[PDB]
């Protein structure tokens, strides 16, 4: 039901903050948790992941050594220590059970770093302007095959509605998530993937992102904004 | 009798010996899968190379991995949390 | 080297100890018992008559999984023997 | 997928027989397995239950001391040793994962011996026409409401020729492969199965079953018949 982040702020280059995220309504201790950041230009970047018990932590090279993800399962809290902050770290930082069975997101807490006060996913087009009822189709291509030794193809599509946090829409290429209406269809294979909307409704507007989870580090497409003509 | 700490350490060592044999060569695989399944974990931080080899043998059958298979619970931590009584 | 039978035996002792301590109130014994019962999907032991009957009585075995009856239980000693002999996975 | 029983037969009062059940297609070792007998008069009676690993065995007093349930996990086989046999032990004996998450039944193997919560079901026979609504009541002598807060009322249906199969569990929850024409309701001592519009694979005998109080007991049954 609920994740609530706090701790963000305005910090000088080279500075330090510690973000937290209070969880409730689900079995936190057994949830592999992530932080995901959203830049001023609206890219999503994976920042960190931690196992249920806190024994395994994962970071992409951009933040490794500077950020430390931790959790206090008795308090149902997730943490992110930021240090040696720099201007490219300025973002909305979301708490999310990103890779878990249940898809839960906080509302983001912002970090703005300012003295003033890997597999490539290629998403086209950058903006698709539409009319209510008219069909939509969004593309996402990866620079390497997403087909794991596993036999599974960890391609995910998410949608972020204006003023909301991102939401898983589809996973493993084609399988819809809880409560996603049948006019969404995901297809594709290997390195080519498509999200098609039969008939755009006003609940479909926002930014769609694809996400690959086959190769370390986790990477996202840059986003396609669906809006009205 | 039994001190929590020496048993936790014995269990980890028993798990670690099976995880090693399971890779280099089984009863060891059976033990490894039982531990992964029962404790809900996969390899260990303390054994990264062993742990990267797990998928190659399908020692960590996913099922709940729907967004990625990169991230795992550490069996050592599952072992400590079992004896600490934190897994309920 | 650590021997299968030695640790299995030590694990059942650890568990029997916490089962005893749990039934004399030691809030941590109870946590260990609940952990063992949930993680191993078991409730008490048949080898431990006096302790097993004190324990059901204490409602330290939720079911959740159980949809037909909660009357029938796996024996934790057997679950511990089967964990070390690699016999718990769904092949 | 499969439970196959054997070893049934014909015996004199006071004799012995050992029944077998060969499992395949599920993880046998992790299922609590049962034997359920069905008497010449078509009553079902719980006979024995054994835990996945073999450690806990359970029996109602009617057979306790005389029968021994056992299992061989490595061989995927369930056993029932019958001894000191009596005329009223005559029945079709079913191997079943009666209380397990998956509902599997053997086809039954027969024994013929020859020289508690009461569960009530109204009516005893319902004759009906295809597409008609149907309503079977099951009444218990004590509340089936557990400390669990679960209510272990289960409906099974045996189709002519067929072993019994779970249809409804925990009062209202439909088992797998069960359409919504089916609806169970009730609390305490009073329970109701309603079929909105009866189709032709709703016909057979319906049984209720309580799992709250030892020993497990079954209602005598309601026959669904057309006409």
């Amino acid at each position: 039901v609920m994740l609530v982040e706090s701790g963000g702020g305005f910090v000088k280059p080279g500075g330090s903050l510690k973000l937290s995220c209070a969880a409730s309504g689900f079995t936190f201790r057994s949830y592999i948790m992530s932080w995901v950041r959203q830049t001023p230009e609206k890219r999503l970047e994976w920042v960190a992941t931690i196992s249920g018990g806190g024994g395994n932590t994962y970071y992409p090279d951009s933040v490794k050594g500077r950020f430390t993800i931790s959790r206090d399962n008795a308090k149902n809290t997730l943490y992110l220590q930021l240090s040696s902050l720099r201007s490219e770290d300025t973002a909305l930082y979301y708490c999310a059970s990103l890779t878990a069975v249940g898809d839960y997101w906080g509302q983001g807490t912002s970090v703005t770093v300012s003295s003033g006060g890997d597999v490539v996913m290629t998403q086209t087009p950058l903006t698709l302007s539409v009319t209510i009822g008219q069909p939509a189709s969004i593309s996402c291509k990866s620079s390497q095959s997403l087909f794991d030794t596993d036999g599974k193809t960890y391609l995910t599509w998410l949608l972020q509605r204006p003023g909301q946090s991102p939401k898983r829409l589809i996973y493993l290429v084609s399988k819809l998530a809880s409560g996603v209406p049948d006019r969404f269809t995901g297809s594709g294979s290997g390195t080519d993937f498509t999200l098609k909307i039969s008939r755009v409704e006003a609940e479909d507007l926002g930014v769609y992102y694809c996400l690959q989870g086959t190769h370390f580090p986790l990477t996202f497409g840059a986003g396609t904004k669906l809006d009205l003509k | 009798f039994v001190n929590k700490d020496q048993i936790a350490k014995d269990v980890k060592q028993f798990y670690d010996q099976a995880l090693q044999q399971a890779v280099v060569d089984n009863n060891a695989k059976a033990v490894v899968k039982t531990f992964h399944e029962t404790l809900d974990c996969c390899g260990s931080s303390t054994l990264t190379a062993l742990t990267t080899s797990v998928l190659k043998n399908n020692l960590c059958p996913s099922g709940s991995n729907i967004i990625s298979n990169l991230f795992k619970e550490d069996c050592h931590q599952k072992i400590d949390d079992l004896f600490s009584g934190k897994l309920h």
